[PDB]
RNA sequence: ACCGAUAGCGAACUAGUACCGUGAGGGAAAGCUGAAAAGCACCCCGGGAGGGGGGUGAAAAGAGCCUGAAACCGGGCGGCGAUAGGAGGGUGCGGCCCGAAAGGAAUGAGCCUCCCCGAAGGAAACCGCGGCGACGCGGGAGUACGAGGGGAGGGGACCGGGGUUGCACCGUCCGUCUUGAAACACGGGGCAGGGAGUUCGCGGCCGUGGCGAGGUUAAGGGGGUUAAGCCCCGUAGCCGC
RNA sequence: CGGCCGCCGAGACCCCGGCGCACGGACCGAUUGGUCCGUGAUCGGGUAGGCGGGCGUGCCGGUGGCGUAGAAGCCGGGCC
């Protein structure tokens, strides 16, 4: 994992559900994709989930997310390829960034994944 | 021949009959199958009876030429293809037959698909004047059906 | 310099964008020739299309060649190369060209031909 | 710009190949000595104990392909390499 | 076709000289990783086997 | 924001300009008062509600019309219809 | 038809250096051997030692784009480079004296190309 | 280094067979299931042919059997559709419709705003003057604008492309003889397949290669080879001096 | 009719970007050549005809490969 942007280890399990977390998000509720989408989502709070994608490159259009997000005490995740990333949220086209505004039939799974998020680091 | 040229068919809510090699008028029967379409199965029966004693005229849209006009609104070149309307009615009452089978009500079947489809040519030679033989051709016909009970 | 490629990128596109489709004289007339489209110089001592009156179609020309530098790039501004194998996919320039697997290959090596494509860091335009 | 595609070393004839293409759109093919000196100062090599084998330009492709071999001593040269080459190259 | 034999013999001799070039014979598609060197000449014993 | 007419493509006897057309403004009627209308947009709306924007390049003749160049010409039925100066 | 050239890699080989060698050393005789050499095969230039006897003087050093004949006699002590030399000539060279030699080698020797005569 | 079922012998097959002419004589078309028939047991309808279920098979490839193009015909789908004129198309765009992949694109699409430089070219408000007048001259000013070349901000999913059709303008089909073709001059119902500068001898030239006052073999001979490939010899003969 | 003043109107004239061609030059290819550079107001229509380059099909000698995880062939699309 390259170390500009990644803190912890994510393991593929929880990356899996963080996948089905915003494809049923981007089924019921709202979603905002794309990285400058995100980045204002999380500025204005708006957002409650955000997931990064891990193959990201040049990476200093996604680096800042984590350290603009702690402020906001906002909970990100990783996912492995911004391809599948880009596919679950709905465009065929890779979305390195993403961001939930409402996790609609996801609240539970949001909650899940924050909380072992947070354990984690 | 043995395929269908209906896209949706499925086992639970249609059924569906066949005749191949008719010895017919495939133009006719595509003037008859015209009309038979989108139509109750027992009112299409109750058509073909009346065509067939020749108490309603068949209206023709594509092939009239030389055609007299029929009584009544319509009318409009028409006639009475008694052969044709014989040979449908079997497929009509076979398919009939397969809803009732499969299971289906047979008073709320429609015909939602029919077509008449030109088939191998019989082929045989009529002498001429001048010592020229002609050709003498016998035309068959296809004929499909599919209906779907209506709920 | 990567303003000229652009900038060429640009025209190019222009270019081919209003380029027509050049068919042979009545191809829309007879089927043979629908089936089958082409351009055949038109030669007739009385064609119309031969002696370029306005109204008829336009014939191939040397002007509507595109900008030498950016000629037969891939949209994208890369090159393609063809890729049967991996021994051919790792020889591409990673910064400069891109690989098209051929349509003959098979899924099995197609797979591995793909996840070393993603090692080498090497883009391709059919990835599947 | 030139970016060597391979280097293969043979110490039984003893000599090292360099495979390299040289990156020159709106550029004409470079000279042989200003190949060898841009050569020679990236890979620390020694000016006098090495050849430029060919260069090559294909069509409106503005990427030449060049080889060239690089030797340990002049006498693994005067042994193998042509008299022709050798004064070509100038070095002899 | 006919080719003169004067011809034929200087063709036959670039050929042999040929064979023993290290650029060339590589190039044909040959791997000559093991090869001791080029020309590779072998003593007469080689020509008693015959298994 | 000010209304004209597309009168015409720019034409000779039998030759068309596709990307030019000719715009009559409501209250000019001569070049002195068209004139000042040189560099404003001009929009044109589609039936269904598709926009297309020109620009006003010169003044044409002496009665107050004015040239209008468009990167995308207008389809032909917009001869004779409305259309809005800035 | 159109003249193809040389179908000798060699051959062109040796006509882009002498090009090269005369854009180096400022002089033209480089070029002309270069176009003479050039010219149609059909017409290639040749040349007898006895012409080179009668036009040669002791000691001179003499460039035949093409091939040089042994028809004649010959007693100069003349250096003599051409692109082939029948073994009659060569031979009849070395027995006068003098040199049978390439242009590669005249250029080595003579990289000026000073004194040296051209004969066609 | 021949053809690959309209090719190759006329015949890849019950082919000089069937057939035509009194006769001498003339003379076709026609190849392919599947690995194994495992070639559809049973049920309903029908006079029958056959149809619908259900089974066999990796796949019906179902015997009318490898693939299944085009012409042509029937149904569905999308577009136009009963006041409108031109060889059925060309340029530009507008409706309706399609739009995963291969084309760009969330690492930003159309789009909205702002800033800078800009070739050729190039206004007007207003001021003064000339002209009977249309109008022109000097300043404003070579200014606003200008093909194009760049930059920043907002939004967040289209754009390119495709089918049909509408509007404006333009456009009297293809090949051919002919001074002259839209021609009331000839060849032109549609689709598929076949189809027309070949070989030898002599001669004139050019592109290249070998040898060179020399060049070159022919018939043929020997060696070797699965083999007609490969190696060497062969000066009669021919051209030149 | 003798004149005059404005404005429209071509692929013509000017300008910007691109392609090729003729000629010259530099450098570079192991069979006709390749990249780039300089001039073109004094290059860019075309029938008979002459000349150069290129695209496609069967087979043979080599060289490098693909295929039952699906070859040739066939229908509809994207790109060059």
């Amino acid at each position: 994992a390259k170390p500009s942007y990644v803190k912890f280890e994510v393991p593929k399990e929880l990356a899996e559900k963080a996948l089905q977390a915003v494809e049923i998000a981007r089924d019921t509720g709202k979603i905002r994709k794309g990285t400058n989408e995100t980045t204002k989502a999380v500025e204005r709070g708006q957002a409650k989930l955000v997931i990064i994608a891990e193959d990201v490159d040049p990476e200093e259009i996604v680096a800042h997310l984590p350290p603009l997000c702690e402020e906001k005490e906002i909970p990100y995740i990783y996912v492995p390829s911004k391809k599948e990333l880009g596919a679950a949220a709905g465009i065929e086209v890779a979305a390195a960034s993403v961001a939930i505004i409402e996790p609609g039939k996801a609240r539970d799974l949001v909650e899940e994944i924050a909380m072992k998020v947070k354990e984690l680091m | 021949r043995f395929g269908y040229s209906f896209q949706n068919f499925d086992p639970k809510r249609m059924a569906r009959a066949s005749a191949r090699d008719l010895r017919i008028s495939p133009k006719l029967a595509v003037e008859v199958c015209r009309e038979l379409r989108g139509m109750m199965l027992n009112d299409a029966l109750r058509y073909l009876d009346d065509v067939i004693a020749l108490k309603r005229p068949v209206p023709l849209k594509r092939y009239n030429d030389s055609q007299g006009h029929k009584p009544g609104k319509g009318f409009g070149p028409g006639r009475y293809p008694v052969k044709v309307a014989k040979a449908i009615k079997k497929v009509l009452l076979n398919v009939k037959n397969n809803a009732v089978q499969k299971g289906l009500d047979p008073d709320k079947l429609k015909i939602i698909h029919i077509a008449a489809h030109k088939g191998p040519v019989l082929r045989g030679w009529y002498p001429r004047a001048f010592g020229r033989a002609t050709p003498f051709n016998e035309q068959t016909t296809h004929i499909e059906v599919v209906v779907e009970e209506i709920r | 310099d990567e303003k000229e490629f652009k900038r060429l990128l640009r025209v190019r596109a222009r270019l081919k964008r209003k380029k027509p489709r050049f068919l042979r004289q009545e191809w829309w007339r007879y089927p043979k020739f629908k089936n089958d489209p082409k351009w055949r110089r038109p030669k007739g001592i009385d064609s119309k299309m031969r002696l370029k009156l306005k109204g008829k179609p336009r014939s191939p020309s040397i002007g509507w060649s595109s900008p030498k530098l950016v000629r037969g790039l891939h949209p994208s501004g890369y090159e393609e190369v063809l890729v049967h194998n991996v021994k051919e996919l790792e020889a591409l320039d990673p910064k400069r060209q891109a690989a098209r697997i051929a349509h003959t290959v098979g899924k099995k090596k197609r797979i591995e031909i793909i996840k070393r494509a993603e090692e080498l860091g090497i883009k391709v335009l059919n990835p599947r | 710009e030139i970016r060597i595609k391979e280097i293969k070393e043979n110490k039984l004839i003893g000599r090292k190949e360099i495979y390299f293409e040289i990156y020159h759109p709106g550029e004409p093919t470079p000279s042989r000595k200003d190949v060898k000196g841009k050569l020679v100062a990236m890979l620390d090599l020694n000016p006098e104990t090495t050849v430029i084998q060919y260069i090559r330009s294909y069509f409106g492709s503005y990427i030449s392909k060049g080889y060239a071999k690089a030797y340990d001593s002049k006498e693994r040269m005067l042994y193998i390499e042509p008299e022709y080459i050798l004064i070509r190259d100038g070095l002899i | 076709e006919d080719i003169n034999k004067k011809e034929k013999r200087l063709a036959l001799m670039s050929a042999i000289a040929a064979t023993a070039n290290y650029d060339l014979v590589r190039a044909r598609g040959h791997i000559i990783d093991n090869v001791p060197q080029l020309p590779l000449i072998v003593v007469d014993d080689l020509q008693k086997v015959q298994k | 924001r000010i209304k004209g007419v597309v009168l015409s493509y720019r034409r000779s006897k039998e030759n068309q300009h596709n990307n030019v057309m000719i715009i009559k403004p409501l209250d000019v009627n001569s070049r002195e008062e068209a004139s000042k209308l040189i560099g404003r947009l001009v929009l044109w709306k589609s039936p269904s509600g598709k926009i297309l924007k020109g620009k006003i390049v010169r003044v044409h003749g002496t009665k107050g019309a004015v040239r209008a160049r468009f990167e995308k010409g207008l389809p032909g039925q917009a001869l004779g219809d409305y259309v809005e100066i800035v | 038809m159109k003249r193809t050239g040389p179908t000798d890699p060699n051959l062109r080989r040796l006509i882009r250096y002498l090009r090269k060698k005369s854009n180096e050393y400022g002089v033209k005789i480089w070029k002309d051997v270069a176009w003479r050499l050039e010219r149609p095969r059909r017409q290639r230039a040749e040349v007898n030692v006895s012409k080179i006897n009668r036009y040669a003087n002791d000691g001179e050093m003499i460039v035949v784009p093409g091939s040089v004949l042994g028809a004649g006699k010959l007693e100069k002590k003349v250096i003599v480079a051409a692109w082939k030399f029948s073994e009659t000539a060569r031979r009849k060279i070395i027995e006068a004296g003098g040199e049978a030699i390439t242009i590669e080698e005249l250029i080595e020797r003579n990289p000026t190309g000073s004194g040296v005569r051209i004969m066609e």
